[PDB]
RNA sequence: UUUAAAAAUUUUAAAAUAAUU
């Protein structure tokens, strides 16, 4: 009854954890520190997330760790870019398949 | 021309993106007066001749 | 004019995406209407 | 007068790959 299940719901729809090859690094202070989701330039009205969907951090931290972690040479400072359709839109869409349980 | 190749002055449009960038507004909200000088500006060394 | 019809009207910066597809609506709706255009 | 902290739990039972005692 306690811990809202919007938390659980998500955990269980989505695959995505940290490959076997990683676990020679520090991953855990590039998804801390080194992957942010407030781009360079400041707000942009795309890249906002709704107050009630925190989960979508999470998928962020995924994408950008990956997506440095992928290309050769140094990893970088990654910054996200651009949502299209929007924040509310894509945490509607993960939240509809988060419903469906 | 030759003023560029004698002036000391060089135009770097970062400035303006770092100092717009430290600028706290919040996020329920539908205008945003940074990203919106940010569009209008488009800082981009590209033509300052 | 690619990036003009990507815009709302050239950027896109400053328009939520919930009153920016409101407007697209509104727009498409009203496009062909005739508004716009016997003894 | 408006916003927001949201839960970091386990030891997760089985089947495949790899490392070890
Ligand atoms: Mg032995």
């Amino acid at each position: 009854m306690l811990q809202d299940v919007n938390t659980v719901q998500l955990a269980r729809v989505v695959n995505l954890a940290v490959p076997d090859t990683w676990m020679s690094l520090d991953f855990d202070t590039m998804f801390k520190h080194h992957v942010k989701l407030l781009p360079k330039d400041g707000r942009h009205l795309n890249t906002d997330i709704p107050p009630r969907m925190g989960w979508l951090r999470a998928i962020l931290r995924f994408l950008g760790a990956g997506m440095a972690m992928t290309a050769t040479g140094v990893a970088v400072d990654i910054y996200l870019e651009d949502i299209h359709g929007g924040g509310r839109s894509l945490g509607q869409r993960f939240m509809t398949w988060m419903r469906q349980e | 021309v030759l003023l560029q190749r004698i002036s000391p002055l060089q135009i770097d449009p970062t400035i303006i993106s770092n100092t717009m960038s430290t600028v706290s507004e919040s996020t329920t909200q539908t205008l945003s007066p940074a990203s919106s000088i940010l569009g209008k500006l488009r800082p981009s060394n590209s033509d300052f001749s | 004019a690619h990036v003009a019809s990507h815009g709302l009207h050239g950027n896109m910066t400053l328009t939520s995406s919930e009153i920016q597809r409101h407007i697209t609506e509104f727009i498409s709706s009203w496009q062909n209407h005739p508004i716009v255009q016997a003894q």
